[PDB]
């Protein structure tokens, strides 16, 4: 019954010319709802879900202003970090930032988080209590001390425990028809011979939301991981997700095998067996 | 809605 | 810097039926840095109207994108995704297999 609102920011320097490429995306759970791309002509935060199009011009003006400010921070950071790390001006580098808040089933603040990476590695993060920082290396210790002096954690916590949660609750209600609906996986099994004496059984989970799922094969009631294969969970493109898991078995012994599906949209896990 | 407080650089 | 090569899945949104409209997806994930080139191909030629998702990333900071297009599969046509990234010597082509 918990939900999250999360923002993802990526800035990539362009050493040959110009300012960094900056992309921001916002999500509720596994649903993207807004974006900003510095390479787009609008230079505005833009809607990506129908329920956020309910918001009026003042929303779009404020989100645009704030996200452009985030872009400038990252631009400064890329220059600073090049100096912290004694790097050349010739390479392209990347800053990534993710932050967000969760509410529980009681619709109250549950947890917050704020993470920052440089060149795809941890740089600095808020600790779980939202009151102190984890610095990954000695460069990040500079940042930690600067941020402690300027009481940055308290400022972030104010948003994560306050405004952040208020937005999430507004979005959940406005987008209830989708954001608060679970789509249980549509499941089925296929069978095909791989020889005159063996067959593959493939268990499919389709059209499910949210993305978290578990598919497990069993033989005579116990977990079977040998002779199995799978794919990583993947987006269908319509907002739902897909996954499959397969096992090779002796022909004629199919009935020994069961595929077990766990998903939050299922009141109890499903068990599938071939004919 | 995005963070609405003061921005801080590394 | 840390460089991670993309994982690639090529698949349709729905079961393939010849002569029936569908969507072809190429899901690229696990890569770093973010710059990547992705095309969907029909009998070796680039499909024009291919769109993609907005850049996001995972817990390990690696990036992911979905590239997609509407299409209508047939018995004779072949489809693929072609990806290029700094971690690859030449473009990597992955054929679409309808059963997976």
């Amino acid at each position: 019954g918990s939900h999250s609102m999360r923002y993802f920011f990526t800035s990539v320097s362009r050493p040959g010319r110009g300012e960094p490429r900056f992309i921001a995306v916002g999500y509720v759970d596994d649903t993207q709802f807004v974006r900003f791309d510095s390479d787009a002509a609008s230079q505005r935060m833009e809607p990506r879900a129908p329920w956020i199009e309910q918001e009026g011009p003042e929303y779009w003006d404020g989100e645009t202003r704030k996200v452009k400010a985030h872009s400038q921070t990252h631009r400064v950071d890329l220059g600073t970090l090049r100096g912290y790390y004694n790097q050349s001006e010739a390479g392209s580098h990347t800053v990534q930032r993710m932050y967000g808040c969760d509410v529980g089933s009681d619709w109250r603040f549950l947890r917050g988080y704020h993470q920052y990476a440089y060149d795809g590695k941890d740089y600095i993060a808020l600790k779980e209590d939202l009151r102190s920082w984890t610095a990954a290396d000695m460069a990040a210790q500079t940042t930690k001390h600067k941020w402690e002096a300027a009481h940055v954690a308290e400022q972030l916590r104010a948003y994560l425990e306050g405004t952040c949660v208020e937005w999430l609750r507004r979005y959940l209600e406005n987008g209830k028809e989708t954001l608060q609906r679970t789509d249980a996986p549509k499941t089925h099994m296929t069978h095909h011979a791989v020889s005159d004496h063996e067959a593959t059984l493939r268990c499919w989970a389709l059209s499910f939301y949210p993305a978290e799922i578990t598919l497990t094969w069993q033989r005579d009631g116990e977990d079977q991981t040998q002779d199995t294969e799978l794919v990583e969970t993947r987006p269908a493109g319509d907002g739902t997700f897909q996954k499959w898991a397969a096992v090779v078995v002796p022909s004629g012994q199919e009935q020994r095998y069961t595929c077990h599906v766990q998903h939050e949209g299922l009141p109890k896990p499903l068990t599938l067996r071939w004919e | 809605g995005v963070y609405d407080g003061r921005e801080h650089t590394v | 810097m840390i460089q991670r090569t993309p994982k690639i899945q090529v698949y349709s949104r729905h079961p393939a039926e010849n002569g029936k409209s569908n969507f072809l997806n190429c899901y690229v994930s696990g890569f770093h840095p973010s710059d990547i080139e992705v095309d969907l191909l029909k009998n070796g030629e680039r499909i024009e109207k291919v769109e993609h998702s907005d850049l996001s990333f995972s817990k390990d900071w690696s990036f992911y994108l979905l590239y997609y297009t509407e299409f209508t599969p047939t018995e004779k046509d072949e489809y693929a995704c072609r990806v290029n990234h700094v971690t690859l010597s030449q473009p990597k082509i992955v054929k679409w297999d309808r059963d997976m």
